[PDB]
């Protein structure tokens, strides 16, 4: 009955959740999360679904995430100036709130940089962790990874000691060493650096999470060490849609439920998801733009010192540098010739997508028309029997058979007989599929329409 | 008893104890004013200014506000021991005040459609700052020990009444 | 002719200096200025004098201190921190 | 020559001088002064003396940018910006009040001191800040400062010249009498709205202390979840100049920090011959170069090697660039602490945050040989909101409520206290239309951005959006019938024809460039050129035409489907012709599923020219008979390498939500109440987000020679960085295909406006459909 | 020799010398080429009269007379539904509506734009995006719509009333920011501080800039209610006088317009973008299915949109080198002969000690999130309320 | 005037409150046509002329010889900060 309050432009086409082939469940009063995950599910949480068995509700747990639904506004009868639903809703853009561009350092090491809302992040922003091993680039909603964004973890390798046995069988097996091409200053202050390292530790020498047995025992196998990155659809901070997944270079594609990959297409076919791949690029390289704010923690903390952030104040020698006509009358220095070109190549395209791509692409009007105005299925469908076999050579699949029509919408089904003047006289078959029967005697012989058609 | 004698230029007794009536219309000009308060931020701090002020007041009780129009009206205004220098400004300060709660009633009498609009907030910011800079400059008036002869209702209506 | 003028303009700077003498600043100000008349070169004169300059030869020290306190300042504090490696107590113990 | 003239110091100074004179301010309003009393003898020297002073004060004020007392005397805004309103209001009050040198120097006097106060200018004091511009990047600075004076002066004689010779060349004394009465209305006008904007150690304004950057100054909200407040602010650097290298040139921040700058000098003090470097500062720094040309034969050294290694049986993976870490014992997996790692914790080395080993540095620091807490305003702390305020409605109930808060600071509604009309304790009663929601005292008011007065007449509180709330027509006319008779539950038995069924097929197959139109149109205008053999292949193959019953060659190719087991109706459909030889439609579920496929597949045309996926149903089937937990912890176990060695319920409850709502119409008690708790996603964390990338692989385990781009061995953070150096001195090609997908140069633009306009566009995401025009306005129509 | 060798040297080579694919003689064939009909020299009278017979019998076929007419009937579909949105919903905007070329379909037909004609539907869905917008904002329930359903608020809306409401917005704004060539982030900037950068040259029309309310950085010109702010009749004044002053110093006349400034038409526009498109996907064909080159092109790598990054990764070490740089370091290296890391590390966490004593982090990104603030004032009421009916009655 | 007597005393002009009353609704009628009066900026920026001063004399320093100090730096701590946080309102 309250649900019934704020739908009012009366969706003609009724969207619903299985539309969009997820399972949403509405949530114990009792529970903190916004899903259920198996993966963190606690004691308590077991609390509250073994009292909802035995009080005699079904919880809605799952093998996989399972997102919980979200409340409707409050209205409240005493203010004067809500009195309705479109009051609530007039009352929510009432609100002195607005995007903020934001550089934070949190007390774990963690970073986020990027527009907020609400103290929480909203739009294009980076979120930087475990001091770079985690770094996501992409859109945001309510403090979740949701839209298109590229995440990329790292597994570090083996590194051997320097002097050390297992530096001298590395080298002997041919495999590459990372301090051998370097100067040598810094190759011997590394040395001095790890030799210090080394006797500050004493011996607590640490083994890390991914070399645990457990790994061997749940997956039979330990993950192994390189680079993972996803480039695609997400929601709900999770994987969801079609997207590009690597290992080590490998490629993998696909549809995801959640973080969970199917093993069939179901819609993601390799040009899809390469679609929505390059638009979670674009996306990552437009959240890269509020990076290295100059007033942010992050700059102040670690950030460069040099760089000029002066809005009008540039020296003779650095008009160059500036935007808009006025470069037009200063060259570049000879050392950032191809540099620039490179750049300004780049910036002339961002620029292009502005000014030149809605005169080639359809654009919200043209989308709304093609929506209203498309055909999902067409009305007439061809159907034939057999993958057409031919056996006298391997396959050379030859049609024999003549086609018959089918009426789509009505389920009926078009036949044709041969005649003299109009080609192919075409009629309707009285019998159609999922059985239909019982002796042919008389016929309907829809008309033709080739007077009105021919005008 | 006497006053005849009258003097030729005020002493400084009646110059600092005749715009003493000017206190609370000076402090009252933002009653009626906070529509304008979306036009001019000093009208903000004006109110935490006369905030003081106000607070002052209350302490007294209440027939001591109803009972000082009386004695205004009906201790000074009244036989002729008085300098007429200092009785002009005590009734120029005793009803200068009522021109503003008449424009405050015939502004709450019409509706708030146009009182919130952007006609009644532009009306009142120039209807509260004219009023101010005139209290101000009676003040400045008085302390210059001369009278203060606001153009159109000074001079009949509050020299015509007070003559005693 | 300016002693007239004087003379004239003397009698509305009484005028004023006794207006906002009784105003607000009034009320406050029957036990601030009656606490500061009732012993006019007297009692207020030698005790709220001394709070006045208290301020004013205030940061006069603190300029001071700043001019003596600049010299070595730096040093004490990087040598008086611990870190992983240094700490206050492995300096004194060990000369 | 004309073209050095042109390209000349003072030439420039005048031309930007010169455009100053377009603009207008308080400053005149003496000057008008002095034309109000010309009438008599002393009105040509109340005239120059004014002109004098007006033109001393303009010269000073240039003057003090360069010279040291004057811009010390003049540098504190603080001061002057306080000290603007009193002169101006003593000035009219008392405007309203020897012979006549005394005068004369008043009235000079006066004239150059108005002109030290940086008042304001009409429209805007750009074309004052343009000079400042071009003085920064000048070289000869006195010279085009003495030529933007110059300049200035020349134009302000030229146009009160021309206007003067103007007005006299073609009522009179009543704006004689007019322009004497509007001296004091513009002085009014202009202290008014000064009053709405004025609230070498020489520079003391510390006295003041007025300002206080820490109250409100802008109508912004008040950040009060539970009590905590204290909201960190956007701004955290500071105003500090030092001298850095840029880029490999000197230049002057002036935003260093301050300690760094401290210690620099201190440890400067102490060691000769180091910074004495003695070579091109403003030019280019040959170590620089250096440092960048090692850098780059070093890295193309190893890439070298690295692609060597691949020509001797080595497997990509195996010489693929990745973040290392050093190893202890490889039989035990034994790492070092990844904190103390020179290549995972290097940098985050050297910053320490809160929730045989003698140092020779400190010797150095000490003055001392080899043996065998003070804070002078160097911290920089987080800036927050340090006051906390308190709305009215934080203490207006009980006659026992004394935290002692003398000002909310916070205005609220106008409700009341009393209800009754005993036992019952309190409740609200405010029934009115609020203007004030949450504003705080400090704020002006004056310009909130999300509630606005719009219109002329208006008695609410509304947004700015929400307030303003010829033969071929008979077979078009059928297929328009056609199209709308299928939105209802029924079909016309004669109102399809085979005309309509063959225009329906012909609908399908598309095509853009020549069309039936364009080879007929082609045919004519013949005995010229030729027609090419390819579209002869194309319409035999498409059954359009070839070279008997051309219609069943042409239904014959378009698509047919593929064994449905064809015997159910085919059985029918035979016997039915030789014998005759002599209303409801399908709901179809699925629609709105295949919309979006659908849509999907348009996208990527236009770029580039059983009802849960039953898989998962034995999947929930077994895990909803018997739950497996999984074992986490036990998983990431040392993450970190660390391990070295009625009243009271109610209230009690709703503390475990950030956020919660409370809704009217125990068990059933506690059933007609709502309580409808708000969850936010804050458990983003290292951890989780590791373990769901690297899941994939392992639960997907168990169940040119291949387009090699040599980049791809080094690591993203590397590529790009080499490059940046280098240049400052059937299934294989849809692979292929989806490699190298952003290679073409329009595919950035192209992807760029469908990220902008095409996905997730009104789901709360993007701000583009409100904010950004979707087409240029420039180009002519 | 080596397979993966010569690869290696060719990418080398290419990045030092970055040809060109795109004016290549093959493609500029593959342009201008002949979709249909290869015109040539006439192979004497037989293959001239083969010709004439061949047209003759593809003239006479029935199907062929059937697809003309479908195309002619599908033509004039096209236009009349063209006809039937030629007005948009308020009436201000018809010169901008009618003024922008339409795009080319699928087909090669104008897509038609859908025009709102009631006030009911303009209602509807103004209504809808606002809600859906509204509670995507602040975290309540929205309908499920898929990610790619449009909604067209903004002809609802009305552009130029956009204009003003947004125009009004940015006055009363201020904190922005806007990129140079090379990608670094100048500001911040009030509008006096953008109207005085405008003046001179520095900031045109054309410079991504980011505001208060925005998503992501755009141009100054397609900013609602920017250019009105900004460029006021001084501001072109002093932009016109500095363009003059510096095109007579380079010798330039002034009657010649800066590069990027020359009048063009939207037809023009349009011509170009679809130009470039189709020389792009005649490169991607004449090559195969496959870009040329073995080297990724430096637009893929987003090196301006990194540019705040530069500095940051042209010099990058194990070491902090904050307090003590690289140069420093060598110099006390210099002075004090056995000089170890650790030290050098030790100082700087004691430095890093004594400033930020222990703060620089703030708390996460949840903790100061209170929603809508009318409804804690509610709860209040309610708390209060229930607290009234719990006692007594 | 007088009705009961006053010899030489002075009555006040009375264009002094026909002026006040047409400045103020004047000042309303401004207001009126243009709302944005915080917009009006000074025709200085101090920070800028700090900057031109300190770029003048640091360049004329490195031209011969020695270094230079800036005198911005040697300003009381608690006036930079002030500036800092309040010129983007007050001295914009």
């Amino acid at each position: 009955f309250y649900e019934d309050l704020f739908d009012f432009p009366r969706d003609p086409e009724r969207w619903k959740e299985q539309d969009l082939r997820e399972i949403w469940a509405d949530g114990p009063l009792e529970m903190t999360k916004p899903g259920w995950d198996p993966a963190w599910a606690d004691e308590d949480d077991w609390d509250v679904v073994n009292d909802e068995i035995q009080e005699g509700r079904d919880p809605g747990i799952q093998p996989f995430y399972v997102p919980y639904r979200k409340p409707y506004p409050a209205i409240p009868d005493n203010h004067y100036d809500i009195e309705n639903a479109k009051g609530v809703v007039e009352e929510l853009d009432r609100i002195e709130e607005f995007l903020q561009w934001v550089s934070y350092i949190f007390p774990d090491g963690s970073s986020y940089e990027g527009t907020v809302w609400d103290d929480l992040a909203q739009g294009k922003g980076v979120y930087i962790a475990e001091n770079g091993l985690v770094r996501y680039e992409g859109e945001w909603l309510q403090n979740d990874m949701e839209g298109h964004g590229v995440i990329d973890v790292d597994i570090p390798d083996i590194e051997p000691i320097p002097g050390s046995k297992l530096e001298a069988k590395m080298r002997a097996e041919g495999r590459i060493i990372k301090r051998d091409y370097m100067t040598p200053e810094d190759r011997k202050w590394l040395e001095m650096d790890v030799e210090d390292s080394v006797a500050l530790t004493d011996g607590n020498f640490q083994v890390p999470f991914y070399e645990n047995e457990e790994w061997v025992t749940q997956f039979g196998e330990k993950p192994e060490k390189g680079r993972y990155r996803y480039a695609g659809q997400w929601k709900h901070s999770r994987m969801h849609g079609c997207g590009v997944y690597e290992v080590n270079e490998r490629i993998l594609y696909g549809r995801f439920y959640f973080g969970e990959l199917l093993e069939e297409e179901h819609g993601c076919t390799v040009d899809i998801c390469a679609l929505h791949s390059g638009l979670a690029e674009v996306a990552a390289a437009k959240a890269r733009m509020f990076v290295n704010k100059p007033d942010g923690m992050i700059r102040e903390e670690r950030g460069p010192y040099g760089d000029p952030q002066h809005p009008y104040f540039y020296e003779e020698d650095d008009v160059w540098m500036a935007p808009g006509f006025i470069n037009q009358f200063y060259e570049v220095p000879e050392y950032w010739e191809t540099y620039v070109g490179e750049v300004d190549q780049e910036r002339e395209m961002w620029l292009n997508s502005f000014y030149k791509a809605p005169l080639r692409l359809p654009m919200p009007a043209e989308l709304e028309h093609w929506w209203e105005n498309v055909e999902v299925t067409p009305e007439f469908v061809l159907l034939n029997k057999e993958p057409e076999p031919d056996p006298n050579d391997p396959s050379k699949l030859v049609q024999k058979e003549d086609p018959v029509i089918l009426h789509t919408p009505t389920g009926r089904i078009i036949n044709y007989v041969e005649d003299e003047k109009h080609g192919i006289r075409l009629f309707w078959q009285p019998p159609l599929e999922e059985g239909e029967e019982v002796d042919p005697s008389k016929v309907e012989f829809l008309p033709l329409g080739f007077d009105e058609f021919y005008g | 008893f006497r006053f005849p004698p009258m003097t030729k230029k005020p002493q400084w007794w009646w110059r600092t104890l005749a715009c003493l009536p000017y206190l609370m219309p000076l402090h009252e000009t933002w009653m009626y004013a906070e529509t304008a308060y979306h036009l001019h931020p000093f009208l903000e701090d004006f109110e935490f200014l006369t905030y003081p002020f106000l607070g002052a007041i209350g302490r007294l009780p209440s027939w001591f506000l109803m009972a000082y129009f009386f004695v205004a009206y009906l201790g000074i205004v009244r036989r002729k021991e008085w300098p007429h220098f200092f009785r002009f400004h005590v009734v120029m300060g005793m009803l200068l005040e009522i021109a503003l709660q008449v424009i405050g009633t015939v502004s709450k009498w019409m509706p708030l459609g146009v009182y919130w609009g952007k006609f009644g907030m532009h009306f009142w910011t120039a209807v509260a700052f004219a009023y101010l800079f005139t209290v101000l400059e009676s003040i400045r008036c008085a302390l210059a020990g001369m009278y203060a002869d606001i153009p159109f209702v000074c001079d009949a209506a509050y020299i015509q009444i007070p003559y005693d | 002719g300016i002693a007239d003028e004087t003379l004239q303009v003397v009698l509305a700077t009484l005028g004023f200096i006794f207006l906002y003498t009784y105003i607000i600043t009034g009320e406050e100000l029957v036990k601030l200025a009656r606490d500061y008349i009732r012993f006019l070169m007297g009692r207020p004169k030698t005790v709220r004098l001394t709070r006045a300059m208290d301020s004013w030869n205030g940061f006069l020290e603190k300029m001071s201190r700043q001019r003596v306190y600049d010299e070595y300042w730096l040093e004490k504090a990087i040598i008086n921190t611990p870190t992983w490696y240094d700490s206050p107590e492995k300096y004194r113990r060990v000369i | 020559l004309c073209m050095k003239i042109i390209n000349s110091v003072v030439v420039v100074g005048l031309y930007y001088g010169f455009l100053t004179t377009f603009s207008i301010g308080p400053s005149y309003l003496f000057l008008l002064r002095a034309r109000v009393m010309d009438e008599g003898e002393e009105g040509t020297e109340k005239k120059v003396s004014a002109t004098t002073g007006f033109i001393a004060g303009q010269l000073m004020m240039f003057i003090s940018i360069y010279y040291a007392p004057l811009h010390l005397a003049l540098g504190r805004p603080h001061t002057i910006t306080v000290l603007a309103l009193p002169y101006l209001l003593f000035h009219f009050f008392w405007n309203n009040h020897e012979m006549r040198n005394l005068r004369i120097q008043c009235v000079f006097l006066n004239n150059l001191i108005f002109q030290l106060f940086n008042h304001f200018i009409l429209p805007s004091s750009m074309l004052a800040r343009l000079v400042n511009i071009y003085m920064f990047r000048c070289n000869n600075k006195m010279l085009f400062v003495t030529s933007s004076f110059v300049g200035w002066l020349i134009g302000h004689i030229l146009f009160m010249k021309w206007v003067g010779l103007v007005l006299v060349w073609i009522l009179v004394s009543e704006l004689r009498n007019s322009m004497a009465r509007i001296f004091s209305i513009l002085l009014f006008i202009t202290c008014v709205y000064y009053l709405g904007r004025i609230p070498l150690w020489f520079e003391k304004p510390f006295v003041t202390l007025v300002f206080d950057y820490k109250r409100w100054n802008r109508p912004n909200r008040y950040i009060k979840n539970d009590k905590i407040e204290n909201i960190v602010r956007n701004e955290m650097s500071q105003y500090f100049f030092y001298t850095c290298q840029s880029d490999g040139k000197e230049r002057i921040s002036f935003t260093y920090p301050p300690n760094l700058s401290t210690f620099f000098e201190m440890i400067q003090k102490r060691i000769p011959s180091f910074t004495k470097e003695k070579k091109t500062f403003d030019q280019v720094s040959t170590y620089w170069s250096l440092i960048h040309e090692e850098k780059r034969e070093n890295l193309k050294k190893e890439f070298l090697n690295r692609i060597e290694a691949l020509d001797k049986e080595w497997s990509v993976e195996n010489i693929l660039e990745k973040t290392t870490r050093f190893c202890y014992n490889e039989a035990k997996k034994e790492y070092l602490p990844k904190i103390y790692d020179p290549f995972l914790h290097g940098i985050s080395r050297g910053r320490i945050k809160k929730l045989s080993w003698i140092n020779k540095i400190h010797g150095l620091l000490l003055k001392i040989n080899y043996k065998k807490m003070d804070f002078p305003e160097i911290n920089k702390k987080v800036p927050r909101w340090s006051y906390k305020l308190i709305s009215e409605l934080e203490e207006l109930e009980g006659e026992n409520e004394e935290n002692v808060p003398m000002e909310p600071g916070i205005r609220s509604r106008k409700a009341k206290r009393v209800v009754v009309f005993d036992e019952m304790a309190l409740i609200r009663y405010s029934q009115q239309s609020d203007f004030r929601r949450e504003i705080i005292k400090g704020s002006m008011r004056s310009q909130r951005r999300k509630t606005v007065i719009w219109e002329f007449f208006q008695a609410k509180v509304h947004s700015p959006l929400f307030f303003d709330r010829k033969n071929t027509l008979y077979f078009i006319s059928t297929i328009k019938n056609l199209i709308s008779n299928k939105k209802k539950m029924s079909y016309d038995l004669c109102s399809l024809s085979q005309a309509y069924v063959f225009y329906k097929l012909s609908q399908i197959k598309v095509s853009n460039f020549c069309k039936l139109k364009a080879v007929l149109e082609y045919n004519i205008c013949i005995t010229s050129f030729f027609v090419k053999n390819k579209i002869k292949v194309f319409f035999q193959e498409h059954g359009i035409f070839h070279y008997v019953n051309q219609w069943k060659n042409w239904l014959r190719s378009q698509y047919q489907y593929n064994l449905p087991q064809i015997s159910w109706a085919r059985l029918v459909t035979q016997n039915w012709k030789n014998k005759i030889n002599k209303a409801d439609s399908l709901l179809n579920p699925k629609h709105n599923v295949k919309k979006d496929s659908i849509y999907n597949l348009f996208c990527y045309k236009s770029i580039h020219s059983f009802f849960f996926f039953p898989e998962f149903f034995l999947f929930s089937s077994t895990y909803k008979m018997k739950p497996w937990v999984i074992p986490i912890k036990l998983l990431l176990l040392n993450f970190n390498e660390n391990i070295n060695v009625t009243e009271a319920e109610l209230d009690l409850f709703l503390t475990r939500y950030s956020r919660f709502q409370l809704r009217w119409n125990k068990l059933m008690k506690k059933g007609i109440l709502i309580i409808e708790p708000v969850r936010l996603s804050v458990q983003n964390d290292g951890q989780l987000i590791i373990y769901r990338t690297i899941g994939i692989s392992l639960v997907h385990k168990n169940k040119n020679y291949d387009f090699f781009v040599p980049e791809k061995i080094l690591s993203p953070k590397r590529r790009r960085e080499f490059r940046i150096l280098i240049c400052f001195n059937k299934d294989k090609n849809n692979l292929i295909n989806l490699k190298s997908f952003l290679w073409p140069n329009f595919k950035l633009e192209d992807l760029a406006c469908m990220n902008r306009y095409w996905f997730n566009t009104t789901n709360g995401n993007h701000f583009s459909m409100i904010r950004i025009r979707m087409y240029t306005r420039f180009p002519i129509p | 020799p080596g397979p993966y060798k010569q690869i290696a040297e060719q990418f080398l080579w290419e990045c030092e010398n970055i040809p060109d694919y795109r004016h290549t003689p093959e493609v500029d064939k593959l342009l201008n080429e002949d979709p249909v009909f290869e015109k040539k020299e006439n192979p004497s009278t037989e293959e001239i009269e083969a010709e004439q017979k061949w047209w003759e019998s593809f003239r006479a076929s029935p199907v062929v007379q059937f697809m003309t007419r479908a195309e002619e009937i599908a033509d004039d579909m096209n236009k009349m539904e063209l006809e039937d949105n030629d007005t948009p919903y308020r009436k201000e905007d018809k010169d901008y509506w009618r003024a922008i070329p339409h795009v080319p379909g699928f087909d090669g037909r104008p897509m038609p734009r859908k025009a709102i004609k009631s006030k009911e539907e303009s209602d509807d869905k103004f209504w809808d995006f606002m809600k859906q917008f509204l509670f995507g904002l602040w975290g309540f329930r929205q309908r499920p719509y898929p990610p790619g359903r449009p909604i067209d608020v903004a002809q609802a809306i009305g552009y130029k009333r956009l204009e003003k409401r947004y125009y009004d917005f940015i006055m009363k704004t201020g904190g922005w920011w806007y990129k140079d060539r090379l990608g670094r982030s100048r500001g911040p900037c009030e509008i006096i501080t953008l109207k005085t950068a405008y003046g001179a040259g520095i900031i045109d029309r054309d410079t991504f800039i980011w505001g208060e309310d925005m998503d992501e950085w755009a141009p100054i010109h397609m900013v609602y209610g920017l250019e009105p702010a900004i460029a006021t009749w001084e501001v072109r004044l002093g932009a016109a006088a500095t363009a003059f002053l510096h095109k007579l110093q380079k010798g330039i006349p002034p009657w010649v317009p800066l590069k990027g400034r020359e009048p063009k038409t939207y037809k023009q526009l349009q011509k170009e973008a679809i130009e470039s498109k189709k020389r792009d996907m005649a490169v991607l064909e004449a090559n195969g299915g496959v870009w040329p080159g073995v080297r990724t092109p430096s637009h893929a790598l987003f090196l301006w949109a990194s540019g705040s990054e530069l500095t940051t990764v042209l010099e990058s070490d194990h070491m902090p080198n904050k307090f003590i740089p690289k140069q420093l370091r060598l110099e006390l290296a210099k002075v004090i002969p056995g000089l170890r890391p650790w030290e050098v590390i030790s100082i700087e966490q004691a430095m890093d000690q004594i400033s930020y004593g222990g703060e620089w982090y703030r708390e996460p990104l949840g903790t100061y999130t209170t929603g809508p603030p009318y409804i804690r004032e509610w709860n209040r009421s309610v708390m209060r309320l229930f607290r009234i009916f719990y006692n007594l009655s | 005037n007088a009705y009961r007597g006053d010899p030489g005393v002075p009555h006040a002009d009375a264009d002094r409150f026909v002026n006040i009353w047409i400045g103020s609704a004047a000042f309303s009628v401004l207001t009126w046509v243009n709302p944005y009066m915080w917009q009006l900026s000074n025709q200085f920026n101090y920070h800028d002329k700090w900057m031109l001063f300190e770029q003048y004399h640091w360049k004329k320093a490195r031209a011969k010889k020695q270094p230079y100090e800036f005198k911005w730096n040697k300003i009381p701590k608690e006036v930079r900060d002030s500036y800092y946080y309040n010129w983007p309102v007050y001295f914009p």
